């Protein structure tokens, strides 16, 4: 099956361009990392030709991407390990539907759905957002990751040449969620800064759609002990909600509910000033992008290319568009691909 | 050259109160001049170092270096020679310092510190006009990211300005420019997010940009300045002098907790007598005086703290900013020599003339009378065996054994200094 996949499925030519990002080979492929998984790395590919047939002839079940070195990695074995030096990488995020396992109903475990998979979209929407209107990024694309998760790859040359500092730097700025348990209150920093304040205000309308109709995780009232209860900042607060108690709905109100019967007087304003910023926080905690933040830190990190065999479900690693599904995932797109690379080929001429 | 176009070219040099120290000094200065100049910066910049190296606050740093600024190197002067010394001392260091890396780093290091101070007491008004003299956005661009930029810098205004008033800061935004830079150049504050990001810029804060540029170009104009170094070997007057320069180189307790039981029940018996005379007599003698303020400095009471004690203690403020303030401060080491003067101990304690009538200081175990130790050490609860055994210390002259004894009884053995046994009282309760 993968013998077939990489003979006559794969496509190779598409993505040889799209990584040297120049229609004649150059060395940004032949100098550029590949590591294969059947674990060989450190393998490099002068042409589309020599590509398709190590491809072919190691047979791996998935190959990933590396950065660009000064010298090519196949002869790193007559090179000092100090010799190879990291140059430029496209700048990468990996997301997952591990961290919002906690929010979900519908699927149990690894199991992932469209009802689940917005989540995913309204991550892709923020960090599209957040590197468009802030970084200027405009040659990024989202490639699901086989089963669950979708990876982005910017290949805007100023994202390319990033040093890990930058690139942690970024994450910092984008990763707004670092703590991703769900027993304790974010207390994020107040007021919010401008990227935090749209974010929350693009994810506040579907807040209510998915978590309080759709998932409905604080149904069970354990569940909501474990999850919507410590997003709270009072205990008296949090006693009484627990000596109370329905569905999400009747419990998010009869939060608000309870808090103004028991905060009252000239202080009732900070009370409930402090319960919609809580409110504001768990919605940021259901809704906002978790980041794997290792691939992105360094440089030097390997991430799985895009049209990869998923070898548990036989999902090609397609990219992502905006009404893309994990089901639309075909098992064992080009024209999307092709009209990407064919962009960011005319911006990288633009930028000479 | 002549004196007028030198004054022409150094109004230029100057037209802020700082400078970013570019060009290199032209002109002719004296070999005295040039050494104590050199020498000057070198004691400012050893002073923002020994700071750094105990941790304190930025506030602090400056309350201590305003007067050596006064003094030494004085700042925000229309004097034309004030401005010189800046300008040759710093260029001086400059030559001195560049041999190693390491002082390279320190150089750096301790320069940026001091401009990030001389920016500080710079005026807004002045701030403004050195940061003129790295694109400013319109008034149109800032209209339209008003909001956004608002929402960034309103935490960092309260933080550091105390703008608490919501008021403000919001008329300090109103005249506040922003500068449009990538945030390549950000990067530090962009992790932090001190500053709105668009479009790859970020929109600045300032002070931190500026001290790295300044970092970074003087580090840059210190390794040029080792290459020439080579061709400036040859003279026989300034080799010894850089050398010279070179070699030179190498709260829980406050006004008020002193006076608390707390803290109280942790002093020795010369303290609680020190501490006694001055609430009877509102004023201390000069030997009691520096043993107390000695002590007070190693149990870590702050000079600005210590100075807030000794004026309420003394129930007018000329006097006392005439004639007890200077030695309260110096017993910190803030001006002379700036000995960092260490608290007494036992011994030193011992060796002073023995008090007098009205005189509080010395030892309790060798001044006073077996009597009033006795009775001391029954308002202790101190049974009658234990105060025996500490007359028979006394009485031998083992006035440290029986200040050990005491401490055993009311709360590595030997203790022979104030210090250790307040620390030990205090890690008795830790
Ligand atoms: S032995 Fe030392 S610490 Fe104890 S009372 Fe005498 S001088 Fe003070």
């Amino acid at each position: 099956d993968m013998e077939y996949y990489y003979k006559s499925l794969y496509p190779f030519k598409h993505i040889f361009n799209w990584l040297n990002h120049s229609p004649k080979p150059s060395r940004d492929m032949i100098n550029r990392e590949f590591a294969m998984a059947f674990y060989k790395r450190y393998n490099s590919f002068n042409s589309v030709q020599d590509f398709k047939a190590q491809i072919e002839k190691a047979n791996p079940d998935r190959f990933e991407i590396g950065a660009i070195y000064n010298k090519p990695p196949r002869e790193r074995d007559t090179l000092l390990k100090s010799e190879l030096k990291a140059l430029e990488k496209e700048l990468v995020f990996d997301i997952d539907m591990d961290d919002y396992d906690a929010f979900r109903t519908c699927c149990s475990g690894a199991q992932v759905c469209s009802k689940c998979w917005k989540f995913i979209s309204l991550a892709m929407k923020i960090t599209n957002t957040a590197l468009r209107e802030d970084f200027g990024y405009k040659d990024f694309i989202w490639v699901f990751s086989g089963r669950r998760g979708a990876h982005c790859w910017v290949s805007d040359k100023r994202a390319r040449a990033l040093t890990d500092v930058q690139r942690r730097n970024v994450l910092d700025y984008v990763n707004v969620i670092r703590d991703r348990n769900t027993d304790k209150r974010l207390a994020l920093k107040r007021p919010y800064h401008p990227h935090l304040a749209r974010s929350l205000e693009q994810l506040k309308p579907f807040f209510v759609s998915i978590m309080l109709e759709e998932q409905n995780p604080w149904e069970d009232d354990q569940h909501a002990i474990q999850t919507l209860l410590p997003a709270l900042y009072d205990k008296q607060l949090i006693d009484s909600l627990k000596k109370y108690w329905r569905s999400s709905k009747e419990k998010w109100n009869d939060i608000d509910q309870i808090a103004t019967s028991l905060f009252k007087g000239p202080k009732q304003d900070s009370h409930i000033i402090k319960l919609r910023e809580c409110k504001e926080d768990l919605v940021l905690m259901t809704l906002y992008p978790k980041l794997d933040v290792e691939v992105t830190k360094q440089t030097i990190h390997l991430l799985k290319a895009p049209f990869c065999i998923h070898p548990a479900t036989g999902n090609v690693c397609v990219p992502i568009d905006e009404s893309f599904a994990p089901e639309k995932a075909p098992k064992l797109f080009i024209n999307q691909f092709q009209a990407y690379v064919s962009s960011l080929l005319k911006n990288e001429l633009g930028s000479v | 050259s002549s004196s007028e176009e030198e004054k022409k070219l150094y109004a230029r040099l100057y037209e802020s109160k700082l400078s970013f120290y570019d060009l290199p000094p032209q002109g002719e200065i004296t070999l005295e001049q040039f050494e104590i100049w050199a020498i000057d910066r070198l004691k400012i910049l050893l002073e923002i170092e020994s700071c750094l190296s105990r941790n304190k606050s930025i506030k602090e740093i400056e309350t201590i270096i305003k007067p050596q600024f006064q003094k030494l190197l004085p700042f925000n002067t229309e004097s034309l020679e004030d401005r010189k010394k800046d300008y040759y001392s710093h260029f001086i260091l400059r030559l001195c310092f560049c041999r190693s890396k390491e002082l390279r780093e320190k150089f750096v290091r301790a320069e940026t510190f001091l401009f990030k101070i001389r920016f500080n007491m710079l005026t807004s008004t002045d701030q403004t006009k050195f940061v003129q003299s790295l694109q400013f956005i319109s008034n149109e661009e800032k209209a339209e990211l008003s909001h956004q930029l608002y929402q960034t810098v309103s935490a960092s205004l309260q933080f550091q300005l105390n703008l608490n008033e919501e008021h403000q800061r919001k008329q300090y935004f109103q005249q506040e420019k922003f500068i449009k830079l990538p945030f390549e150049n950000v990067i530090e504050l962009v992790g932090n997010r001190l500053v709105f990001l668009k479009d790859g810029y970020a929109y600045l804060q300032q002070l931190n940009l500026l001290s790295n540029e300044f970092a970074s170009k003087l580090n840059q104009e210190l390794i040029k300045t080792y290459q020439y170094l080579p061709r400036l070997n040859e003279d026989d007057r300034l080799l010894p002098i850089l050398n010279h320069l070179s070699s030179g180189y190498t709260d829980e307790i406050n006004a008020q907790s002193v006076w608390s039981e707390e803290i109280s029940s942790n002093y020795p018996l010369c303290i609680k007598n020190l501490m006694e005379g001055l609430k009877k007599n509102h004023h201390l003698r000069y030997y009691g005086r520096q043993q107390l303020s000695l002590f007070l400095k190693g149990i870590g009471l702050s000079a600005d703290e210590a100075l807030k004690f000794w004026s309420e203690a003394f129930t007018t403020m000329e006097k006392f900013n005439k004639e007890y303030r200077y030695s309260f401060r110096h017993n910190y080491g803030l001006e002379g020599n700036r000995i960092n003067y260490k608290p007494w101990d036992c011994h030193t304690i011992l060796s002073k003339p023995r008090p007098g009538r009205g005189d509080y200081h010395g030892c309790p175990f060798r001044d006073w009378s077996h009597e009033r130790l006795s009775a001391e050490l029954r308002s202790m609860k101190l049974t009658q065996a234990q105060i025996i055994s500490v007359l028979d210390s006394c009485q031998k002259g083992e006035y440290t054994i029986a200040c050990t004894k005491v401490f055993e009884m009311t709360h590595q053995t030997h203790i022979a200094h104030p210090n250790l046994y307040f620390e030990r009282s205090r890690q008795l309760q830790k």
